[PDB]
RNA sequence: AUCAGCUUGUUGGUGGGGUGAUGGCCUACCAAGGCGACGACGGGUAGCCGGCCUGAGAGGGUGACCGGCCACACUGGGAC
RNA sequence: CGGCCAACUACGUGCCAGCAGCCGCGGUAAUACGUAGGGUCCGAGCGUUGUCCGGAAUUACUGGGCGUAAAGAGCUCGUA
RNA sequence: GGGAGACUGGAAUUCCUGGUGUAGCGGUGGAAUGCGCAGAUAUCAGGAGGAACACCGGUGGCGAAGGCGGGUCUCUGGGCAGUAACUGACGCUGAGGAGCGAAAGCGUGGGGAGCGAACAGGAUUAGAUACCCUGGUAGUCCACGCCGUAAACGGUGGGUACUAGGUGUGGGUUUCCUUCCUUGGGAUCCGUGCCGUAGCUAACGCAUUAAGUACCCCGCCUGGGGAGUACGGCCGCAAGG
RNA sequence: UCGAAGGUGGGAUCGGCGAUUGGGACGAAGUCGUAACAAGGUAGCCGUACCGGAAGGUGCGGCUGGAUC
RNA sequence: UCUACCCAUGGCCAGGGUGAAGCGCGGGUAAGACCGCGUGGAGGCCCGAACCCACUUAGGUUGAAGACUGAGGGGAUGAG
RNA sequence: GGGGACCCACAUGGCGUGUAAGCCUUUACGGCCCAAGCGUGAGUGGGUGGCACAAACCAGUGAGAAGCGACUGUUUACUA
């Protein structure tokens, strides 16, 4: 659940953390890590391409079955559900029939024991994938893709997750968490239940040297800037730039996105916020 | 709630004859059963209010009972807390 | 209790000294407890009693005089 | 010397000067203010003042109540 | 309708989408701020989301008290009648202590249809920082914690034994006119309304579900303000208690 | 060794005073107001939160110590 | 090849204290919450050298040095 | 605020380590103890010397208020 931390130090006072009581493993498969690397918020050219992010602490990769599709028809019991950091979500192993043992995201309430079948004939326990042919209308669905069988994408955010709403002719409506409803076909692949890890939006971060290892870089406010570098920049005091909000690389706050996307005629309206 | 079946069973199983049924070492018998059972379920539920009431209502009833078989007799009290192993 | 914990010779035992007399009265060595909500430790007041006044009684108030003790002698100590 | 409380009339100023334990007494005709008489009480003492009890069953053990005047804690389980 | 979790239903409001359909719709003691001519109101079809369950529904049931009602499942407490098999003084109340607790309020994270503090306008009045109208932010909903106060009322603590009745309701055992249908008649215990004796009370009034006559324990009160306030102590992150 | 007096240093209690401020009661009479007592012209009151020179107003929940029908 | 940032691979931090969760025992409960006792060394924790900085002062300022030296000064298991 | 040096006694004391030897066996580069040997802090008494017993080096000044900034951090290499 949430444990809070007793303040010893002046710096730890308000640090409270989800304590991670559901792993079971704690040395990660050897044979499924690629060489990764942190890549410092640059791209190859040298450039930082984005700031207020790079640098702290290198970490390994390994391969998510997000698009589960290529074995079907063989059951798997949950291995162990271990800690992945590199997502808000955990990754719980599965040993399959075949033996070919893939990670998957773990879903809410997921412990060690149940068996997971990923097909049409999969029933309606969280971490089944299947196809929009066998599911009911209404059920909470989470790692939903795009098409059937190009690897899914969406739907997979740690305690909120899209829900389907209905099928009519060939396409399918997912309700957003943004309380959106997007057009989709009605073969893409989804699971069914909630992402775990719901409680990890109760984590107090604590400190800097936490952020610096997740990744991010301290952010410099436009109102110290200086106004070569910002046009928020300059002043003698506090001042706020004397003109409306503006990111200093020239375009301010409004519509960002462009429209006439393929899947633009999918969506039939955009996102409402604080209703 | 006991049923016919385990009642009957614990209620011989425990008692001092196969006719006895109101003896102290029974009644101590069903309330513990009963207590551990609807804890138990209580584990699962926690905001019942109502039967924690029974719980406090059946433990105070309890502590009663214990407190009569220890004046009346130190040996069987000695004896009935060792077979249910409980601290008094 | 608009005072909830107090105490470290403090508590208990043994061995020594001590005093007219027993005794942590004093010392050494052993153990950790005694007193505590049937009001401890703290705070304010005040000499106690036979008596006096009041009240049918219960009770309340009080310690003039006398008398039975207690404590003091400008303040604090000590000893022959 | 108004009623509590046994003892009243006249004369002098009228919301002034003043009385007083509770109610309370004077705004031109006061048995309640001041003076006269007259009467009452007490008396070598007479009143005022302060402390204490009684009436105070007004801390109700004898001897009070808790619907509205003051009061049933919000209600249970339950240790001493 | 005792409590908790889950699933599920219909009506209604609002909003969105698409027809039809035209200059008004909403409003009060009267009118104007409000939305329309960019197509409102009205009305049909569909969808979305949130809250709450009209009739049954009552001076009726349950719970110790706050309170509790759309269905369905799951688990569970309390109470009642008969046989009375068994335990054989285990009963009661309970200072300090501990647990539950209307609404509002606070933190975190979600939800948010309707309603609605605060705040804007429009209206009345000499005056409105109100009563009235149009809007609507907390909150009202959910989960975890908190505060622990109400005219928290039956303004009456609990338990036991006794003391005349009449009239309704609910639950269960029996017996007899006996169709053996019948609130038929009778006996019994529990709960809950109304009126009434003796009695009590200053009166209103209570009257077997006592304020009657007693027993056991517990809290509370000693003229009105000051004042349920200052200080001190305890709890609460704070409001505050 | 003990030992009264004296001096070092910080905690409690009783206090006395203290600019100014907060609150209360008594004066009498004046302005601002209509609050409550009759369905007091918005039924009252209680708990609670917000608002306003002021009595008060509103929201939610509770009682009738509320009158008609 | 300094400095700013990042990337990958190595290395560095003498010594001394503070004592979270967790763990077992004895109380507390019916289960808790909680209460003490023994392990724990978690900390952008504490004191303090190597190391990295540059707060004060003096000297120097045609210096030993185109930004230091000498006394003190801060971090020193980490945003190093 | 108190003690801190040296010597002696308590003391052939306590502690660690561990041989010979002893105990044992799945006999081996084996477990238990361990006279002897080695190392060793701590305290209480008695006495002694100096003005001074952490005597050198090394090695926190403390306390009371109020402003800003929550704190550790980074920066104007070479005026802050
Ligand atoms: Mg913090
Ligand atoms: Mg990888
Ligand atoms: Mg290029
Ligand atoms: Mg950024
Ligand atoms: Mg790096
Ligand atoms: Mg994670
Ligand atoms: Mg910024
Ligand atoms: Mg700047
Ligand atoms: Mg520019
Ligand atoms: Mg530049
Ligand atoms: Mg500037
Ligand atoms: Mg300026
Ligand atoms: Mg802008
Ligand atoms: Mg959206
Ligand atoms: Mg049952
Ligand atoms: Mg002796
Ligand atoms: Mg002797
Ligand atoms: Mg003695
Ligand atoms: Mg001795
Ligand atoms: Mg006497
Ligand atoms: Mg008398
Ligand atoms: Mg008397
Ligand atoms: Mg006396
Ligand atoms: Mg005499
Ligand atoms: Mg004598
Ligand atoms: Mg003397
Ligand atoms: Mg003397
Ligand atoms: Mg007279
Ligand atoms: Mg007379
Ligand atoms: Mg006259
Ligand atoms: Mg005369
Ligand atoms: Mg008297
Ligand atoms: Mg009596
Ligand atoms: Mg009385
Ligand atoms: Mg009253
Ligand atoms: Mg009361
Ligand atoms: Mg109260
Ligand atoms: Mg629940
Ligand atoms: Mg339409
Ligand atoms: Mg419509
Ligand atoms: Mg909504
Ligand atoms: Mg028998
Ligand atoms: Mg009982
Ligand atoms: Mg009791
Ligand atoms: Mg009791
Ligand atoms: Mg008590
Ligand atoms: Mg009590
Ligand atoms: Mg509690
Ligand atoms: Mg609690
Ligand atoms: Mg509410
Ligand atoms: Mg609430
Ligand atoms: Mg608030
Ligand atoms: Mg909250
Ligand atoms: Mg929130
Ligand atoms: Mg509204
Ligand atoms: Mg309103
Ligand atoms: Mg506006
Ligand atoms: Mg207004
Ligand atoms: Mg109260
Ligand atoms: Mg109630
Ligand atoms: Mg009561
Ligand atoms: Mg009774
Ligand atoms: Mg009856
Ligand atoms: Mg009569
Ligand atoms: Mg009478
Ligand atoms: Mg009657
Ligand atoms: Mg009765
Ligand atoms: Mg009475
Ligand atoms: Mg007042
Ligand atoms: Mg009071
Ligand atoms: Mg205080
Ligand atoms: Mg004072
Ligand atoms: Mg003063
Ligand atoms: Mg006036
Ligand atoms: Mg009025
Ligand atoms: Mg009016
Ligand atoms: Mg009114
Ligand atoms: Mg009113
Ligand atoms: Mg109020
Ligand atoms: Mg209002
Ligand atoms: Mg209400
Ligand atoms: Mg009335
Ligand atoms: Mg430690
Ligand atoms: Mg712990
Ligand atoms: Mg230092
Ligand atoms: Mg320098
Ligand atoms: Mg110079
Ligand atoms: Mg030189
Ligand atoms: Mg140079
Ligand atoms: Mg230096
Ligand atoms: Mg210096
Ligand atoms: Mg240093
Ligand atoms: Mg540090
Ligand atoms: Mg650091
Ligand atoms: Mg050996
Ligand atoms: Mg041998
Ligand atoms: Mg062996
Ligand atoms: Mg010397
Ligand atoms: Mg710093
Ligand atoms: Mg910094
Ligand atoms: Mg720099
Ligand atoms: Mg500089
Ligand atoms: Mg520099
Ligand atoms: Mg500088």
């Amino acid at each position: 659940g949430i444990r809070k931390y007793k303040p010893t130090t002046p710096g730890r006072r308000g640090a409270s953390v989800s304590d991670f009581a559901e792993i079971t493993r704690s040395t990660p498969e050897k044979s499924l890590v690629r060489p990764l690397h942190g890549k410092g918020g640059r791209n190859a050219h040298g450039r930082i391409t984005t700031r207020h992010k790079g640098g702290g602490h290198k970490r390994a990769y390994r391969v998510i079955d997000f698009r589960r599709h290529d074995k079907d028809g063989v059951n798997a019991k949950v291995a162990h559900i271990e800690y992945d950091p590199n997502r808000t979500a955990n990754i719980a192993l599965l040993h399959y029939l075949d033996g070919e043992k893939r990670y998957i995201i773990a879903p809410q309430g997921l412990k060690q024991g149940d068996v997971i079948e990923s097909g049409a004939n999969a029933d309606i326990k969280p971490g089944n994938n299947l196809p929009l042919r066998n599911i009911p209308a209404g059920t909470v669905i989470h790692a939903v893709e795009l098409r059937p069988g190009g690897g899914a994408k969406l739907a997979r955010s740690a305690g909120v997750s899209i829900q389907l709403l209905g099928k009519e002719g060939t396409y399918a409506a997912l309700r957003m968490p943004s309380g959106e409803i997007r057009r989709v076909d009605v073969r893409c692949r989804a699971t069914v239940g909630e992402v775990g890890n719901a409680e990890q939006s109760n984590i107090n971060w604590g400190k800097a040297g936490r952020m610096r290892w997740k990744g991010k870089r301290p952010t410099v406010r436009g109102v110290v800037m200086n106004p070569v570098d910002h046009p928020h920049g300059g002043g003698e005091g506090k001042t706020s730039g004397g003109r409306h909000p503006v990111s200093p690389w020239g375009k301010p706050e409004g519509r960002t996105r462009k429209p006439n996307k393929p899947s633009d005629k999918l969506i039939v309206r955009r996102r409402r916020t604080g209703k | 709630a006991l049923t016919a079946e385990q009642k009957k069973e614990i209620l011989g199983q425990y008692g001092l004859h196969d006719t006895d049924t109101g003896s102290p070492e029974a009644q101590v018998a069903l309330l513990t059963k009963r207590i551990q059972d609807l804890t138990e379920h209580l584990k699962v539920h926690k905001h019942d209010h109502h039967s924690r009431r029974g719980l406090l209502l059946l433990v105070g009833r309890r502590r009663r009972l214990l407190k009569y078989v220890a004046q009346v007799d130190v040996a069987r009290y000695r004896s009935l807390i060792e077979r249910l192993g409980l601290r008094r």
